[PDB]
RNA sequence: GGGCGUAAAGCGCACGCAGGCGGUUUGUUAAGUCAGAUGUGAAAUCCCCGGGCUCAACCUGGGAACUGCAUCUGAUACUGG
RNA sequence: AAGGCGGCCCCCUGGACGAAGACUGACGCUCAGGUGCGAAAGCGUGGGGAGCAAACAGGAUUAGAUACCCUGGUAGUCCACGCCGUAAACGAUGUCGACUUGGAGGUUGUGCCCUUGAGGCGUGGCUUCCGGAGCUAACGCGUUAAGUCGACCGCCUGGGG
RNA sequence: GCUGCAUGGCUGUCGUCAGCUCGUGUUGUGAAAUGUUGGGUUAAGUCCCGCAACGAGCGCAACCCUUAUCCUUUGUUGCCA
RNA sequence: GCGGCCCGCCGUAA
């Protein structure tokens, strides 16, 4: 039922007394298409082993977000080590226009219309944090009403 | 309650500033624990432990400190519960899958033990097997007959057993540690202020818990 | 060149010979040559079957041959006509009269010769070597064995230096003489030269 | 809508004119700021609702836009006198 | 203020801090151009000259040794009066103001309590070392911020050339 | 006949030196780390104790041959109290 | 505690 995606694979080395030994890494994202998403990162001597090792690590690590008809009502921005991300809601008919790993994250998450953009550095591992960057720090009107001790209808007005 | 059979903090220079709400005035160079706000928290913790025991939750006891060892081993094995007495192994809970093999080896070794030297008289091998069993039993004696993944943990010293608390938080199991002045409430805890090195104090702590749990089954 | 041959080192401990007969200096070479000729002919003729091991024993004025195989029906045929053709040719090769026997291989996933030449046959049809290796190791572990190691060497498609790979799990102790290790090799001729295959199987330690 | 400990980047350190920026009330002014109204901001071009060339480039009807300027009336929380 | 300042005594002179009380009534902050002060070496005129010592001369070592090592040795280093205006002139961190969990010291004031004693309670200034949240590419910083903010100024825009 | 720099198979060498890795779990954004480090021992990652690690694999050792001491069995072509 | 001892042609595994 869950959707799985593969983002990037690269070869990584290490030096010992006799020479060099190589290894591979994989970055994957998993979502339910409805508001739950997680990611994982695995290493092994062979590509298939790393691929399969990232998946269940992603499965055990999930969070839920609160969208609304395919987005929510926040222009939100998030950061990690050297990456900035900007996402804002789109009206309708539009797609998931977004550059790299943001495309896969927003696709598996369940968003259908968004106007993302990426700044700063763009390596996949840190920009994938776009999950934790802003997706789960998003506020629905009902929880805002609960926090401020009021009712939704006059919070919106 | 009223007997005040529990002493108080270590010293004003070894203290965690997060313990200010529970602290009292300090007079003789050491901090004093306020008992006026410990009874309600203790009663709430006791009620929660009773309702968990009624759910046959397989409570767990820890607290290796060379002073509460026999105390926790006697409080446990009394009603129905298990305990950890020596050398909390890093990853009993997150890596329970591997620890099951050690438990199984202990079970096989003890089954063979009741008729051990009859199988073979090579005294070297018999002696080394006995030594291996003795080494293995203490680290898992209290947990051998457990299904796995208990539903509650009772911890005597908080900062001294931070690895167990981290494992419990990672798995998502409620904790019932006792916090002193030089420790801090970090995990999802039912915080119970009080001294943790006095024999009278620890005995008073464990007696109420044992009575509550042994009542909870019926 | 570092490893002693696993089969040879154990020939007097836990392993038997394949040719068992007595002779003197006059006929030693002739007996060896005859055994070589008959083994070569049998291997050439019975390629399509699954032949594993040929044991040759010389009765006083006679030669006795036993064949181990996993599909005896093909070798023995509808009636005993094909075994009779084989017996005629063998008795032609060696002057003395000959008799033939057939042995039965119960678990073809053991007896490393079968695994090795199965992998070679797969390689001859241009299939990825890694899948073959993993398939064989998984089958052998499923059927029950304390360990197995396979390896392949040669020009695996790339013009670069011929590479080497190997997989292993279980236990394969090679420095203990009590252990019962079965070892055999094979090689496959492709469009880019030959590829070598080696298999170790650890059936079980013997007291 | 970027930076300056080590990647490029804090004057060797002070005093100080012109400039830039001002703690708390009260009272007046309406300069800044805000709201209306009028007069202006050519046509063509862009946009919206339409129309006609077999359709489309093309032509055409009406409306918005021309982020501005000046004048008059009003408001007085904030900045200025 | 920075560059810097160490035997002892006298004369002239600047700043900082504390206690208590009185007084004036926003008189403030920053600062392009401008002005002043800046280690050592160096320059000019006149003195002085013990030790040390660029340049220089011999003796060694070395394949060579215009060097490191040894024996000497001039300018200079010192004083007075004028120039020069640069340093890894570094905490490699501009100046003011406000706010935010803690420990262990050093130095200099002052209030109270038996002031008994090297006692106990406080309350200011200036300084070392750990470390929490937070911040950072990381190292690390961490109430004397590289944390959360405001005012003004100075600089940066690939490496060589 | 050419190409050991297109290869299989088979050898030398570091070196009979004591090392070389993996599964799961934790730490770090990451290359990686931990285990394999520390105290005492051994010919030896050989062993005890400690310790966010808990267990495995190839190595070391043992199982093989010969030599040194006795006991049974057999006694020629071997032996003579 | 201090005696001396310099160099290594051009490109080149995936």
């Amino acid at each position: 039922e869950l959707q799985e995606k593969l983002i990037a694979v690269n070869r990584v080395s290490k030096t010992v007394k006799g020479g060099r030994i190589f290894s591979f890494t994989a970055l994957t994202v998993v979502g339910d298409g409805n508001g739950r998403v997680g990611f994982g990162y695995g290493k092994a001597r062979e590509v298939p082993a790393a691929i399969q090792k990232a998946m269940e690590k992603a499965r055990r690590n999930m969070i839920n977000v609160a969208l609304n008809n395919g987005t929510l009502q926040h222009p939100v921005k998030g950061v990690h080590t050297g990456s900035r991300v900007f996402m804002q809601p789109a009206s309708e008919g539009t797609g998931i226009i977004a550059g790299g790993a943001m495309r896969a994250v927003l696709e598996v998450a369940g968003v259908h219309n968004v106007l993302a953009k990426a700044y700063g550095s763009t390596n996949p591992i840190n920009v994938v944090r776009a999950t934790i960057d802003g997706l789960e720090n998003m506020n629905s009107p009902e929880m805002v009403a609960a926090k401020r001790g009021k009712s939704v209808e006059e919070i919106l007005g | 309650m009223l007997k005040a059979g529990v002493h108080f903090g270590h010293q004003t220079r070894y203290w965690n500033p997060k313990m200010k709400p529970f602290i009292f005035g300090a007079r003789n160079k050491v901090h004093i624990i306020n008992l006026e706000k410990t009874v309600p928290m203790f009663n709430e913790a006791l009620a929660e432990l009773n309702k968990i025991a009624s759910r046959k939750g397989k409570i767990l006891f820890v607290g290796t400190k060379r002073a509460a060892s026999e105390a926790v081993k006697d409080a446990a094995l009394s009603c129905d519960q298990f305990f950890v007495n020596h050398r909390w192994l890093g990853g009993m809970l997150t890596n329970w899958k591997t620890v099951r093999q050690s438990i199984k080896r202990l079970k096989d070794l003890e089954t063979q033990s009741q008729d051990g030297t009859f199988d073979k008289l090579t005294k070297k091998e018999a002696l080394m097997r006995t030594r291996e069993l003795e080494k293995l039993e203490n680290s898992l004696g209290g947990i051998k007959d457990m299904g796995g993944l208990p539903d509650a943990l009772f911890v005597i010293d908080a900062d001294h057993e931070h690895i167990a608390i981290k494992e419990a938080n990672n798995l998502g199991i409620p904790v019932f540690a006792i916090v002193d002045t030089n420790s801090d409430p970090d995990g999802v805890d039912f915080v119970i202020p009080g001294n943790d090195d006095a024999i009278r104090a620890v005995t008073l702590y464990l007696g109420a818990v044992a009575a509550t749990v042994r009542e909870g089954r019926s | 060149g570092q490893k002693v041959h696993p089969n040879g080192i154990r020939l007097g401990i836990v392993k038997p010979w394949n040719s068992t007969w007595f002779a003197n200096t006059k006929e030693f070479a002739d007996n060896l040559d005859s055994d070589f000729k008959v083994r070569q002919y049998l291997t050439k003729e019975l390629a399509k079957a699954s032949v594993s091991r040929i044991v040759i024993e010389r009765p006083a004025k006679s030669i006795r041959v036993t064949i181990h195989t996993a599909r005896p029906g093909i070798v023995i045929g509808k009636k005993g006509e094909d075994v009779e053709k084989l017996r005629k040719v063998v008795a032609d090769i060696a002057g003395v009269p000959a008799q033939i026997n057939i042995a039965e291989v119960r678990k073809p996933e053991l007896d490393a010769k079968l695994v090795a030449d199965s992998i070679t046959s797969q390689l001859e049809r241009r299939v990825m070597f890694r899948r073959a290796m993993k398939r064989a190791v998984q089958n052998a572990m499923r059927l029950g064995a304390k360990g197995i190691k396979v390896e392949v060497s040669g020009r695996l498609g790339g013009a670069e230096i011929a590479r080497t790979e190997w997989y292993r799990e279980g236990r394969v102790p090679l420095h203990t003489l009590r252990a019962d290790i079965d070892y055999n090799t094979s090689e496959a001729h492709t469009t880019y030269g030959v590829i070598g295959v080696k298999v170790w199987i650890f059936k079980g330690e013997i007291l």
